[PDB]
């Protein structure tokens, strides 16, 4: 998700943001969360072929 | 399979920018993936027009602002229209959008 | 020859983007009469060429003063703008920048008994822009020096850890004064660059070279 | 992610900071005047004078003075 | 370095019909963008060593000049008043909120990147 | 207290050197970086209605 | 087909071997390009505004130094010392 | 090593080691925001008293408001003019 | 020593040893010597053979410097300008409009054109460069590029829309009154050749009709031939604006 | 051959040359004495004195003297 | 990075008997030691720029001090006497012979490397 | 570019451009080794005469052996004591 990608960014490995999470400021939507789950299934391209 | 490489390069490039832009995308990878966009953006800073989109916002020029963004990404269609111009040249034709009344 | 790589969306890039766009917002471009299209695009670029870089100059003067003002609040450090020639040297430099911009429009010629009085109000902007920066960095630090001396007289005379509540109340007023000097350090950098957009923006006017010929209807 | 790529480059100074500290030092060393509490003298006077008489008390204040105005050297006693 | 989509087209076309579906994760990884791995830890850069020694040399130079001043004990206690606010700013400032407030200052980070859509670039 | 410096020209030329370095560093190092990051977002947001329409008309996929 | 020569230096995919060097702006490459295209055309008002302040404060330094020389020669001719004392 | 430990050490001190929770100051203090206001003035009051205790026998350059530190009240520490206090300190220094 | 310096002067400082130092970087040295007025055909033959194995690896600034140098020297080497046009065609994305307008004006001075060169230059100005780069160009350089495409018959309507942006009251006002006449009369012939009448042709026609005393009777006939042709294409009537 | 590998690395200084020039400069700036033709004076004397009287003629020799011993400044005329 | 002899053994063993002899130049090149190609020319290093500007700053500082000297014209003509020998040393010194004389000063370059012989390490 | 040309330029001057062969000094001179001995003293004699011609009206700090340059013979250029020569030069300078 976008908040998961900010948590892996170099800004949150810095000292004043080590104990912060990007979900705490703006939480991901359920449409954002279900699309992050839907994208994880399609990262296997064989599964994306059999789905399509 | 005729023009699949250009259409999937645009998809591959924009999906990598949109995944990483504003988060961890380096400026070197942006200038690698789109060298002509960085060339056009660097022209504005060189010619003292670094605030030109702010200038178009000041005068309410929404159609010129849409023309500004489209002309700065106009090289995305250049691999296609150099291909379609060479296709019409091998078949003896003239290219359609290259002509004034065509 | 090898420039460094930058992360997109870095906090100093986002801070300097909002800062530059704020001082560019102070002198906005005028909306022309005609709709902006390819006919009016060279007249928009030429009107941008005749405009001074007040957006660039004010964020130059904002960043160079808020960095100098906050040096006065760092330990083992004093503010460069607490010196007279530094802070007033920036204010005469802005006033001379606005005057040279105004003089380059007409002829580089300097423009009954009314205009000597309006000249004094104009050339006082040379003094007052830098002196307001200098006195604010000086009088706040001078008041901090006097009150730290009066706060030091209590534990010197009345024992070090002997009696707390009198030296607690003066160390609270001293701590609120350094926090006030933090607010003045940011505000006086803002007031300087707001006034620099006002003073230089007076002469930031040229006539729009619109279309001399038109095919109407 | 690109996070481990940006941790590879260490601390770096701003790009022209050497030209800033060159201009600031050159404004403080190329003053064209004697250096703040000293006076240029003749070569005959400099060679004849001991080091203790060549120093002045005002230019050597005490590092942590027990009385305000203590000086580290006493200078020349010849007035 | 050739582009990765033409490598996908070349690797998918060259593969057999039998081992197409098994080799799709191999073609996926060959066109994956490079993300450089975490290198070996190095303590201090050269310019980081100049910056910390230069700030230490500047602090010792300014503390030596403050101690030789006329109001010398007022100068050293003004360093206590100034360093106390640096401690209080580490306690009071919402460093996650200030990060996202600065992120909303630039329009490039205040919104998500709106560009090319999927249906416009579908290749059939 | 310190009111007038030892040289007024030295303090003014120090302010001139510091402000011209910040003017150089902004125009050369910060604003080219800012505008590469701003106008990539700004050109994409200003074109995306006309870019996706032009790309829709071009591909014969539908 | 469209065959990768049509998008050679125009469109590139995200890199797979190594992250390249950053492309410099012309102002980062040479100071002479910055001086002739932006610094002198756009910012010569500041540079002349700085030049005004350095020359004006050098005039005020000359008036301050002539005031010291006038007060110095007035004390030498009057049989006085020009400076009072050191505190030591 | 020397830098990688010091980063791990101060991270534990900045975040994990809190003296507000280990000393149980929720009984005495209302908020954590008012603890850091008292820790602020508490840092100032310590740094005032430590800088004075690091060298106590000194004549003050700051004006004392007619008050004397300890049982001195006539010595060089309490003298108003500093030219007299320098001569009185030299007699006190050779004895002590 | 009156003759020891003169003996050193006739053998060492000669134009032939000025060339022998200039062989290392021909695009640099031929550009700055011809800027100083050294336009000599015998040296520029030696310049053309020294740089010919190096043209394909030249940068865009070196190609532009070399092309402008051989324009000022007025020397045409067709095998040199074949490799120059092969360098522009191979690297057209890297070239700038400010550089290409100087390359086209050299290719227009002596008639040298390729259909691949005309396509790659038009693709570079329209798509590889900023769309407001003709605004910074100067109308005398844009009219030369318009004439170069009209004489070769190369109809590129996407290029013609980009180049016509540069013509305005700003860019034509910066020209001399004699130089504005040759710019207006050569841009109006190129716009009438392709049948392309953009909205910015009002500035080119209006630069002739605000001062018609410079123009002859037959020239005002072919100006108002384009004016009525642009009035049908843009669908209106031509009117001169007066400020007020 | 390895010739093109050794042309990749440019000019480099000797490995601890910064510590050599740090030690040589610190022996010339931390002398603990006034600087070769100057004398430390009081702050009262420095503030009252003009710049031309603060300089000495011996410390300003002429860059290309037409007569041996020409000085650039004349100093204080008060003896 | 694995060693190249085990890559030779692995590539020769894996090849067919039919295409062994044709693929021997490919296995030869895969085990060839890397010799980095001539990179792009860069005019001056950063430390080369400090060295040339620092020597120019030192020359101008010493020429300014020599010109202000008492015997100033003798000092500037001693620079002529000293720089004339630097020109004569470029003319007289046999720079190839001095290179091979210095090469014979170290025993590592005065002789060829005598070590492992062929018959002792033959592998049959 | 600026450095790569200057290396190629000086390489041509150091090796390829020889004034010993282009001027044909084999007729006048025996060896190339005696040409570089004459080019050595020839470099010294030029640099002596150029440094004196760069500023000729100067009083010499070196002791002239009772000799005068041109028709001066009584001016400040020929004066023995330099305190007198400085006063004589100031009268000559305001006129010229
Ligand atoms: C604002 C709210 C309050 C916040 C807290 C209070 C603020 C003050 C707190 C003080 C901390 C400041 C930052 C801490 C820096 C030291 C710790 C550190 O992280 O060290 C890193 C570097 O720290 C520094 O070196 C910064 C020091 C800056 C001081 C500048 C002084 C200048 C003196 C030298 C000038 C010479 C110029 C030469 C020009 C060529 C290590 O660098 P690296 O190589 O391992 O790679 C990591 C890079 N991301
Ligand atoms: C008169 C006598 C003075 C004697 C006093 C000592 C001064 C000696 C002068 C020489 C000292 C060194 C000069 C430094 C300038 C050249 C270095 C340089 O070009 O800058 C950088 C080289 O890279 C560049 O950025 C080149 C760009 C030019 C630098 C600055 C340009 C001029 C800025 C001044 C403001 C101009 C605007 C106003 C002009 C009137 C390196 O800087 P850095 O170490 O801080 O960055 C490396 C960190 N990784
Ligand atoms: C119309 C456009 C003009 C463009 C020019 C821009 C000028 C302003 C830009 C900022 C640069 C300022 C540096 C110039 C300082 C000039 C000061 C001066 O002329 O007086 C000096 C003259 O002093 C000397 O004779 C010694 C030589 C000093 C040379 C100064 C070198 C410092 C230059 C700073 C580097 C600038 C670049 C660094 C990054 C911006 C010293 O001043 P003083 O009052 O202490 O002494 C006066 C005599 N008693
Ligand atoms: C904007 C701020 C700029 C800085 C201004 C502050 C310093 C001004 C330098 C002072 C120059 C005058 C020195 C002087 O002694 O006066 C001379 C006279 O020169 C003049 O007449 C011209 C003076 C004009 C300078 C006025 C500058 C004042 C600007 C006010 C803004 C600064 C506010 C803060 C000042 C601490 C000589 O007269 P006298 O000695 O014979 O008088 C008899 C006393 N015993
Ligand atoms: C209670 C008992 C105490 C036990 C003693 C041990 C506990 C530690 C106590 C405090 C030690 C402070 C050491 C901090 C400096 C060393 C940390 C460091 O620099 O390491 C990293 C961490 O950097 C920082 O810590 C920077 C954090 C600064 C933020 C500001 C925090 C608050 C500052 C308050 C202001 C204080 C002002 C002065 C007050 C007297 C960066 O380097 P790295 O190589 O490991 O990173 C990899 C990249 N190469
Ligand atoms: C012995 C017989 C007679 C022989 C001829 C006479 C000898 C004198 C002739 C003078 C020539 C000396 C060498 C020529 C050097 C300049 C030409 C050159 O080759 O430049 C190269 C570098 O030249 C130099 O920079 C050397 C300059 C040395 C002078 C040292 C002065 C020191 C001043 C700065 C000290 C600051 C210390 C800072 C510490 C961190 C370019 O370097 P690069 O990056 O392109 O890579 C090539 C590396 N192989
Ligand atoms: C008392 C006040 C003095 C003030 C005067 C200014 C002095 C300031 C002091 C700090 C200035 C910088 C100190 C430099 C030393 C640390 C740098 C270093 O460690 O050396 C090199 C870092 O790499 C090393 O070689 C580390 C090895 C240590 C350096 C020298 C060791 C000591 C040598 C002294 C002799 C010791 C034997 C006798 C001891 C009694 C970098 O040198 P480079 O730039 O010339 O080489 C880079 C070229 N690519
Ligand atoms: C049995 C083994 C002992 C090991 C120690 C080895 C010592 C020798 C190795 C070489 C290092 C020499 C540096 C020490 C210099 C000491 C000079 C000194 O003590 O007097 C200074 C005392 O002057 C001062 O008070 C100011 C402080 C000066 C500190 C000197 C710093 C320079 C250190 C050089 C760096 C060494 C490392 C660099 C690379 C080798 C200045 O001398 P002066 O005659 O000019 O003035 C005397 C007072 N009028
Ligand atoms: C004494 C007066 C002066 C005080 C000091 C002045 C300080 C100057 C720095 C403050 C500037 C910050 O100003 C910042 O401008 C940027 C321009 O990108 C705005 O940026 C943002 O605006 C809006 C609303 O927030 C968003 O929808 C938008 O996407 C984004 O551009 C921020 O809303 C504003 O916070
Ligand atoms: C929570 C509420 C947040 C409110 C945020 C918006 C207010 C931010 C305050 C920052 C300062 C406002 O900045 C304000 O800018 C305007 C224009 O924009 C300036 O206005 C100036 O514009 C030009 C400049 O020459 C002149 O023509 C005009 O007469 C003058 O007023 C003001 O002098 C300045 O005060
Ligand atoms: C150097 C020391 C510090 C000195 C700094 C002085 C300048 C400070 C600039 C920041 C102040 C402006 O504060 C600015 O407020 C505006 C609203 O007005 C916010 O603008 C936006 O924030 C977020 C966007 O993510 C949303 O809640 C909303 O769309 C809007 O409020 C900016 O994100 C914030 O940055
Ligand atoms: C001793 C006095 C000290 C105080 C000095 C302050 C005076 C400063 C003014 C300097 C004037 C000369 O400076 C010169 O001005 C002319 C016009 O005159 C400018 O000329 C032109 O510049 C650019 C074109 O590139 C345009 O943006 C500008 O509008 C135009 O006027 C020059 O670019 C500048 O270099
Ligand atoms: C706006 C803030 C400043 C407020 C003060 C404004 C008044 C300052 C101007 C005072 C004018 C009198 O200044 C008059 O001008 C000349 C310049 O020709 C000064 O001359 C000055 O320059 C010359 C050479 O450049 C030097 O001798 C010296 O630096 C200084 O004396 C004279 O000393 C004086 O005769
Ligand atoms: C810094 C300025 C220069 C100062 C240098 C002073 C030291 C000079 C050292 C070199 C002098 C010694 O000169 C040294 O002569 C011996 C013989 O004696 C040579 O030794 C050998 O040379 C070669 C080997 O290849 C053969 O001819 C032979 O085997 C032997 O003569 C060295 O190769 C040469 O280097
Ligand atoms: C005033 C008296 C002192 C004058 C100055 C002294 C200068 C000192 C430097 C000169 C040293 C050179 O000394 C050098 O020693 C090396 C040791 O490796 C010898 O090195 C060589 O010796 C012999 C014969 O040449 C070879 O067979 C052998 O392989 C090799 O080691 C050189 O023959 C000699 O030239
Ligand atoms: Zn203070
Ligand atoms: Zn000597």
């Amino acid at each position: 998700t976008f908040a998961q990608r900010l948590n892996s960014s170099p800004a949150f490995s810095s000292f004043l943001l080590k104990r912060e999470k990007a979900e705490s400021e703006v939480p991901p939507s359920e449409l954002e969360l279900e699309a992050a789950q839907k994208a994880a299934e399609l990262e296997d391209p064989e599964v994306a072929l059999r789905t399509l | 399979e005729e023009e699949e490489l250009w259409l999937l390069t645009l998809t591959q490039q924009f999906k990598h920018i949109q995944k990483h832009f504003g988060i961890d995308l380096p400026h070197s990878v942006v200038a690698h993936m789109d060298p002509l966009l960085i060339k056009k953006i660097d022209w504005e800073t060189t010619n003292a027009l670094e605030d030109f989109d702010i200038t178009l916002d000041d005068m309410g020029a929404e159609d010129a602002k849409e023309q500004w963004g489209a002309e700065n990404l106009s090289h995305h269609f250049l691999p296609l229209i150099r291909y379609r111009r060479d296709l019409a040249r091998k078949n003896g034709d003239r290219y359609g959008p290259d002509l004034v009344n065509g | 020859s090898s420039v460094r790589d930058v992360k997109t969306g870095s906090l100093p890039t986002n801070f300097l983007t909002g800062v530059y766009r704020f001082w560019r917002s102070q002198n906005p471009a005028e909306k022309p009469h005609d709709p902006v299209n390819d006919r009016l695009l060279p007249a928009v670029v030429d009107a941008s060429d005749k405009r001074a870089s007040i957006g660039t100059w004010a964020t130059t003067f904002f960043c160079t003063i808020i960095s100098c003002n906050l040096l006065g609040l760092m330990p083992f450090n004093e503010a460069p703008t607490s010196g007279l020639g530094f802070a007033t040297g920036l204010g005469v430099s802005v006033w001379a920048t606005a005057t040279i911009l105004g003089l380059s429009k007409t002829g580089f010629k300097f423009p009954f008994i009314f205009v000597p009085l309006e000249t004094i109000s104009y050339t006082f902007r040379a003094v007052s822009l830098g002196v307001r920066l200098w006195v604010n960095m000086l009088a706040g630090h001078t008041l901090l020096h006097i009150l730290t001396g009066m706060a030091l007289a209590l534990p010197f005379s009345l024992g070090f850890f002997s009696m707390v509540p009198a030296t607690f109340g003066v160390c609270c007023l001293l701590s609120a004064l350094v926090g006030l000097e933090y607010l003045v350090a940011v505000l006086q950098s803002g007031v300087f660059s707001i006034l620099s957009t006002v003073y230089v923006g007076e002469f930031n006017h040229d006539k729009f070279i619109g279309p001399a010929a038109k095919i109407v209807k | 992610s690109y996070s481990a790529y940006f941790a590879k480059a260490g601390f770096q100074f701003p790009a022209g900071l050497s030209a800033l500290v060159a201009g600031i030092v050159a404004l403080n060393v190329c003053t064209g005047r004697p250096t703040k509490g000293t006076k240029e003298i003749s070569n005959a006077e400099y060679n004849a004078t001991p080091i203790g008489y060549l120093q002045s008390p005002d230019q050597h204040p005490t590092a942590f003075p027990k009385v305000p105005g203590m000086k580290d050297v006493h200078g020349s006693p010849h007035h | 370095e050739g582009n990765s989509v033409a490598g996908i087209i070349k690797s998918v076309n060259e593969t057999s019909g039998a081992n197409l579906l098994s080799s799709l994760k191999t073609i996926k990884a060959q066109a994956a963008p490079i993300y450089p791995a975490a290198a070996s830890s190095t303590g201090y850069s050269t310019q980081a060593k100049i910056a910390l020694f230069g700030a230490l040399s500047w602090i010792l130079y300014r503390a030596d000049g403050q101690s030789k001043a006329h109001e010398w004990i007022v100068d050293l206690n003004l360093n206590v008043l100034q360093a106390a606010w640096l401690i209080s700013f580490s306690s009071l400032i919402p460093f996650r909120a200030v990060y996202f407030a600065f992120r909303g200052m630039a329009p490039a980070t205040a919104s998500t990147l709106n560009g090319l859509k999927t249906f416009s670039s579908i290749s059939l | 207290m310190k009111l007038l410096p030892e040289s007024l020209q030295q303090e003014a030329a120090t302010a001139a050197v510091v402000a011209s370095w910040v003017l150089w560093h902004l125009d050369t190092q910060l604003l080219p970086t800012i505008m590469r990051e701003h106008k990539l977002h700004a050109c994409w947001a200003a074109a995306a209605k006309r870019y996706n329409e032009k790309l829709f008309k071009l591909n014969p996929s539908y | 087909v469209l065959g990768e020569v049509y998008l050679k230096d125009i469109l590139r995919t995200p890199p797979t071997g190594a992250i390249p060097a950053n492309v410099p702006h012309p102002f980062q490459t040479s100071f002479y390009t910055y001086a002739t295209k932006k610094l002198i055309p756009r910012h010569w008002y500041l540079l002349g505004g700085f030049t005004f302040t350095i020359t004006l404060y050098g005039i005020l330094d000359g008036l301050r130094d002539s005031g010291k020389k006038k007060a110095y020669d007035e004390a030498i001719h009057a049989g006085k010392t020009p400076y009072t004392a050191g505190g030591h | 090593a020397v830098t990688s430990f010091l980063g791990k050490a101060f991270e534990k001190y900045f975040y994990d080691f809190s003296a507000y929770e280990q000393f149980g100051l929720n009984r005495f203090l209302s908020s954590k925001g008012q603890y850091v206001a008292l820790r602020h003035v508490g840092f100032v009051m310590v740094g005032v008293n430590v800088l004075l205790a690091a060298n106590f026998p000194f004549n003050p350059p700051f004006p004392t408001i007619g008050m004397c530190p300890a049982g001195w009240e006539g010595t060089w520490v309490c003298q108003a003019d500093k030219a007299k206090a320098l001569e009185m300190y030299k007699e006190w220094k050779k004895s002590n | 020593s009156q003759n020891l310096v003169s003996t050193f002067a006739n053998k060492v400082i000669v134009e032939e040893n000025l060339v022998n130092v200039a062989e290392i970087d021909v695009p640099f040295w031929s550009y700055w010597l011809s800027s100083a007025g050294f336009t000599s055909k015998d040296a520029f033959v030696k310049f053309a053979e020294a740089v010919k194995p190096k043209v394909a690896a030249l940068s865009t600034s070196d190609i532009t410097n070399l092309t402008v140098a051989f324009k000022r020297a007025n020397y045409y080497d067709k095998d040199l300008f074949t490799g120059i046009e092969a360098n522009v065609s191979a690297n057209f994305t890297k070239f700038e409009t400010e550089q290409l307008l100087q390359i086209v004006a050299t290719f227009d001075a002596f008639n040298h054109s390729s259909v691949a060169f005309l396509d790659d230059v038009a693709d570079s100005i329209t798509y590889c460069n900023h769309y407001l780069a003709p605004v910074r160009a100067g109308a005398d350089e844009l009219a030369t590029l318009l004439t170069y495409y009209a004489k070769n018959g190369h109809e590129r309507a996407d290029l013609l829309a980009t180049v016509a942006r540069g013509f305005s009251e700003v860019s034509l006002g910066k020209l001399s009154a004699a130089q504005r006449k040759d710019t207006v009369l050569s841009a109006l012939k190129a716009f009438q050749t392709f049948g392309f009448y953009p909205e910015s042709i009002e500035a080119v026609i209006g630069a002739a009709l605000v001062s018609p005393a410079e123009y002859s009777a037959e020239e005002l006939k072919e100006v108002e031939a384009v004016k009525v042709a642009a009035e049908n294409a843009l669908g209106g009537e031509f009117v001169l604006i007066q400020e007020g």
